[PDB]
């Protein structure tokens, strides 16, 4: 009757806070490991950009003979 | 050209306001400023080239 | 998107980089520094409007942001405005067809600072996406800005040394500790104020003038001379001494104390080794050659863990009879200034004392090239949550 | 879930956690003191408290405001200090956004006072429309995922031992330790002043050297051991006699140094007397002899579950003793978590211990807070009890 619907309900303000609380340390986890992953993405850009404009450097400096004709 | 129409023809829609809100679950007693969604009915221009570091 | 249809905007209290578009090949100087102001008609009835210019001398003039912060953000939205809609203007008259291409779409990245408030940050969310109706906004700190410009370290501590003010923010697991979020009132106006102690008789333009010398340097060629001569804005010659060697030396001691006693509250030895081994620093004064050595100086000085040299030398006259090293547990062992990149041709050139804008640019890369759709909020997100989807796209 | 936007502040023993329920790292983390300094001028703050503690002026004198049962006295400063947060570090006014706070775990008897205090603080002063207090250590053990825990919170002004039984806090259970952080901050004082050249109105500077050096020093020189101090000396020479005997050394002779900044000094301490700062929490008997033995956390981690078990007693036991949770803010010195386990074990011999434990070093400290954050972001109003103004309009009438 009643007691029923009392302990019904307090088993589910258990369960759905318990569940919920669950839920937002998945998001806890979840939005530190997506800043790691684009920090190394972005770490790894500045490689490319190096590997990019280094060789650049190489070129321009190959063609300082040309240059000096 | 004018600025209100140089902002809509470029780029490309709802609206929001800062406003106070009470929740159901009926109603509480309280309200709390938030930010809820608008329902329908709810200058000058400087020149360039003149701060340019040359 | 369209690399040719980026926006970036970093403002400061003073003036405002401005750039719309890259170059596509590498990364350059911005051209635009407008003046952070806005005039303030006082129009009857009550409505407020605002112009670039006075307005047959009835505006006043307003400075929307004064030490990092602002103090009215219906000027510094409307200044945003301001630029947004010059730069329209300006590709409407250069390529006459640039709606359906340049300005189609354009993602906006917006530079912010860390004492901003959060509702006027809600209140920049709701202008872009209402009056301005731009589609893409990424409210981009400078703090992590001026790291990701470096090869991008998780650990590190960022000093903003600006105009009239300080700013030490510590940086952790790539985010931002705002609880150790520090800022002294005390910038360039202070080196500035230093030399009106040092030297009375000169004034503010001739002060200015030796601020922005090539020959005014810090000790940690100029130091077997005496005396040197600088010329002064109007073309004047000015001899010099030694008070270009010194007046810098207050603000290096505050910006050594605050720094210490900020990274010394951290409790996690392996995470704050990193951020004494990666001190970053930048700003507007830090042009200065010899400034930011000066300060690595100071805080190899007073928070460098070391043994002392009154023990070291009784240590090493009761060993004259191998020296073993005293190991110490505390955890600023290495202070060392991280590596700036030293491969970009532009910034080489024009210094490396507006590297938070080229962060801009590198995170630009990062997100507006990609279809990934989590740093920024979109049309369809802002349907659904507005500026309570500012909070889910942040770092 | 909902569109709100909460604050969160956590008034703990010793700092103060302040910021808002959108973001998971705070916006501010302030000591819960303050300086009066004489006009009068409340010194407020993070590093202003520091820099006004470092002029060393005549007249600054810090004052508490959290005593040793957790609960506030001086409101007229508590409201300068939501003042100064509202102003210059939340920087939004409060009857915009609601308010989550704590409360800490007592009897029943001192809880309705601190609620009229709170009604008068956030409703003739602040203005907040509705606010809601949660137990700080149901808070604790529901933020990690716990209906029924037992919550053992080491903090500044003591040991916080909580028995929690599915959702409900039992409270003729919670005993308040006294020995914590602002006793080692005086043990350290106390036993380093022939070395250091030195050895309320006078408070200044012992707050000072207790947040410059001393916490350092608890961060970095001070370690817990797992077993008694004794047994140690029965156990690690017994271990070192069976490494010696099967391969063909004094654990405590290791010297370890701490730079002292006011006189750059190198203090030499060995690991025996590093761990007699630790033995003070657990044997409080070593400093003289009013203190029993049961004062300590040892006894009374068998004390508060013997005295949960009568509210069948040993399902109780076996509830509690399967769910310890082990937190705080000076608990984060290595071999806190092993010394509550093994002291644990050496009364319940028949019971299995499964502690889990936030180890996180940030995250440790703002735990608290952390409890009131997943409290404040619940997608429902009637899972928690929101004080409105109507519960004290209520209370005006008789």
């Amino acid at each position: 009757e009643k007691r029923k619907k009392e302990r019904n309900l307090h088993l589910q303000k258990i369960n759905s806070i318990i569940d919920f609380i669950k839920e937002r340390q998945s998001e806890q986890w979840s939005r530190q490991e997506r800043c790691f992953q684009f920090g190394r993405l972005g770490a790894s850009l500045h490689n490319q950009m190096e590997k990019d404009e280094q060789k650049r450097i190489e070129r321009t400096a190959k063609q300082r003979l040309a240059a000096l004709k | 050209m004018d600025p209100q129409t140089l902002i809509t023809k470029a780029n490309k829609k709802e609206s929001w306001r800062y406003d106070w809100y009470q929740p159901s679950k009926e109603k509480y007693p309280f309200r709390y400023k938030t930010w809820l969604r608008n329902q329908e009915d709810e200058e000058d221009i400087l020149d360039l080239k003149e701060f340019d570091r040359r | 998107f369209r690399q040719d249809s980026i926006l970036i905007i970093y403002p400061r209290s003073q003036t405002t980089l401005v750039q719309f578009g890259l170059n596509e090949e590498t990364f350059t100087v911005p051209e635009l520094e407008i003046p952070t102001q806005i005039y303030r008609t006082t129009r009857q009835d009550g409505s407020y409007t605002y112009h670039s210019t006075n307005k047959d001398n009835k505006a006043e003039l307003i400075k929307p942001i004064q030490n990092g912060e602002i103090i009215d953000i219906s000027a510094f939205t409307q200044f945003l405005r301001l630029i947004f809609v010059s730069i329209l203007s300006d590709r409407a008259n250069k390529n006459q067809d640039a709606f359906e291409a340049e300005l189609s779409n354009i993602p906006l990245l917006l530079i912010t600072h860390h004492s901003w408030s959060q509702s006027d940050l809600e209140i920049i969310t709701q202008y872009v996406f209402e009056s301005l109706e731009i589609n893409n906004l990424i409210q981009l700190p400078a703090s992590l800005a001026a790291t990701y410009s470096m090869i991008s370290l998780q650990n590190c501590c960022i000093i903003d040394v600006g105009t009239h003010h300080t700013d030490i923010i510590p940086i952790v697991d790539y985010a931002q500790l705002d609880h150790l979020v520090s800022s002294i009132p005390m910038g360039g106006q202070s080196i500035n104020d230093s030399l009106k102690k040092l030297l009375p008789q000169w004034d503010d333009d001739q002060i200015e003038s030796l601020k922005k010398s090539p020959i005014f340097e810090v000790l940690s060629k100029n130091s077997d001379l005496e005396f040197n001569t600088f010329w002064d804005e109007k073309g004047n010659e000015i001899k010099v001494g030694k008070q270009r060697f010194q007046g810098c030396n207050n603000l290096i001691k505050n910006i050594s104390n605050r720094v210490g006693l900020t990274l010394d509250n951290i409790d996690d030895i392996n995470k704050a080794k990193a951020v004494w081994e990666n001190i970053i620093i930048v700003g507007g004064t830090t042009s200065i050659s010899g400034f930011k050595e000066a300060l690595l100086g100071q805080l190899l000085k007073d928070h460098l863990i070391i043994e002392p040299e009154e023990e070291k030398s009784k240590r090493e006259e009761e060993a004259k009879s191998f020296v073993p090293t005293i190991e110490y547990v505390q955890c600023p062992t290495v202070i060392k200034l991280a590596k700036y990149p030293d491969y970009f041709p532009e910034w080489k050139k024009s210094g490396y004392s507006e590297i938070i804008f080229l962060g801009a640019q590198i995170v630009s890369k990062q997100i507006f090239t990609h279809p990934k759709d989590t740093f920024y909020i979109t049309r369809e997100k802002y349907n659904m949550k507005g500026p309570a989807a500012l909070w889910d796209v942040q770092f | 879930t909902l569109n709100r936007k909460c604050v969160v502040i956590h008034n703990g023993s010793h700092r103060t956690v302040a910021g808002f329920s959108n973001v998971e790292l705070p916006q501010c983390i302030i000591p819960s003191s303050y300086i009066k300094r004489t006009e009068a001028e409340f010194i407020f703050g993070t590093y202003n408290m520091i820099d006004a503690a470092a002029e060393k002026r005549n007249g600054d004198e810090v004052y508490t405001l959290v005593d040793s049962q957790g609960l506030p006295y001086n409101w007229d400063a508590l409201e300068m200090q939501w003042r100064y947060l509202y102003d210059t570090q939340l920087k939004v006014s409060p009857e915009e956004l609601p308010l989550v706070i704590t409360m800490p775990a007592t009897n029943g008897k001192p809880d309705m006072a601190i609620l009229e205090r709170y009604y008068e603080l956030a409703f003739d002063k602040l203005n907040v429309p509705v606010f809601q207090i949660v137990i700080e250590p149901l808070a604790i053990a529901l933020s990690m995922g716990k209906s029924s825990a037992f919550v053992i919170d080491i903090g500044a002004s003591g040991c916080n031992v909580t028995p929690i039984i599915d959702g409900i806090v039992v409270k003729n259970a919670v005993v308040r330790s006294k020995f914590g952080g602002d006793f080692l901050d005086f043990q350290v004082h106390e036993r380093l002043a022939p070395l250091i050249k030195e050895e309320q109105k006078r408070s200044t500077d012992v707050w000072y050297e207790a947040s410059t050096w001393i916490q350092q020093f608890k961060s970095t020189m001070l370690q817990v051991s797992e077993k008694d101090l004794f047994e140690l000396e029965r156990y690690y020479k017994e271990q070192a006699d069976i490494y010696a005997k099967q391969q063909e050394n004094n654990p405590l002779v290791q010297k370890k140094n701490f730079l002292f900044k006011p006189l750059n000094k190198t203090l030499t301490l060995d690991l025996k007397e590093c761990y007699q700062f630790a033995e003070y929490l657990f044997k409080p008997q070593l400093i003289s002899d009013k203190f029993s033995p049961e004062d300590g956390l040892g006894p009374l981690m068998a004390k508060s579950v013997k005295k949960a078990g009568a509210s069948s007693p040993e399902q109780v036991y076996s509830l509690l003793l399967t769910n310890v949770i082990i937190t705080g803010s000076t608990s984060l010195i290595e071999g806190m978590e092993q010394r509550i386990i093994k002291e644990l074990s050496i009364r319940f011999p028949q019971y299995k211990l499964t502690t889990f434990a936030n180890q996180v070093m940030m995250d440790r400290k703002i735990q608290g807070w952390l409890g009131a954050l997943t409290m404040a972001n619940l997608p429902s109003w009637s899972l928690g009890k929101w004080y409105s103004k109507e519960d004290y309009e209520t209370l005006k009438r008789d």
